[PDB]
Formats: structure tokens, C-alpha cells, sequence
């Protein structure tokens, strides 16, 4: 009731930290895309 | 605050919905850049000749005539 919901907070804060890693890499990744389909 | 647990539990899996939707976005998109980066790797690759068989020497050894030009005994690869 007061210890279980402490857990559910921190698993969320885990999740949000990776929701940006999956994102920003795409922002970092696409710069290789045209960088490569230009070299072609 | 006892209904705090109520609102949040739906907020979580509602949020996991898009992450699987994004984990699809990444891997589906990664395999794109794989190809072109594989393809471009090997248009730099060399040519490859053409020729015809006369007979076969004992094993792992055959002969070819390159159809404009002369003969060249050879070896073969793993597969054939």
C-alpha cells in the first residue's frame, strides 16, 4: 500500500530513461542514412 | 492517495504501447541502412569472369577456357 507503490514509481523512471535512448539514437542514426545514400 | 495506484497503473502499459511501437521503428529501420551499407561495400568489390568447362581434373581441380582467351586450371569453393 505504501511500499508497493514505491516500486511502481521507480520502474517508470527506469522506462522513461530508455524511451529517449531509443529515440535520440534515431536522431543520431539518420545522419548516417543520407551520409551513405549519398556515397552511393 | 490510495487511488494514486489506480491512475498510474494504466499510465504505464499505455506507455509501453508506443515503446514496442518504437522498438519496431528502430529495428525495421536499422535493416534498411544495413543493406545499402552492405551493397556499397561490394560494388567496390572486384569483377568476375566467365568461362566454360572442358572436363574435370580429379577433384578440387577443374579447367576452364575463358571464352575469348586461353585456359586456366583452377580450384573451387566450399559449396560446389
Amino acid at each position: 500500500i505504501y511500499f508497493k507503490l514505491k516500486k511502481l514509481e521507480k520502474e517508470y523512471e527506469l522506462l522513461t530513461l530508455q524511451e529517449d535512448y531509443i529515440k535520440d539514437e534515431q536522431r543520431h542514426l539518420k545522419r548516417e542514412l543520407k551520409r551513405a545514400q549519398e556515397e552511393v | 492517495f490510495e487511488q494514486k495506484i489506480q491512475e498510474t497503473e494504466l499510465k504505464i502499459r499505455s506507455k509501453t504501447e508506443n515503446v514496442r511501437r518504437l522498438e519496431a521503428q528502430r529495428n525495421a529501420l536499422n535493416d534498411k541502412v544495413r543493406f545499402i551499407k552492405d551493397e556499397l561495400r561490394l560494388l567496390q568489390e572486384p569483377g568476375s569472369y566467365v568461362g566454360e568447362v572442358i572436363k574435370i581434373v580429379s577433384d578440387k581441380k577443374v579447367l576452364v577456357k575463358v571464352q575469348p582467351e586461353g585456359k586456366y586450371i583452377v580450384d573451387v569453393a566450399k559449396d560446389i
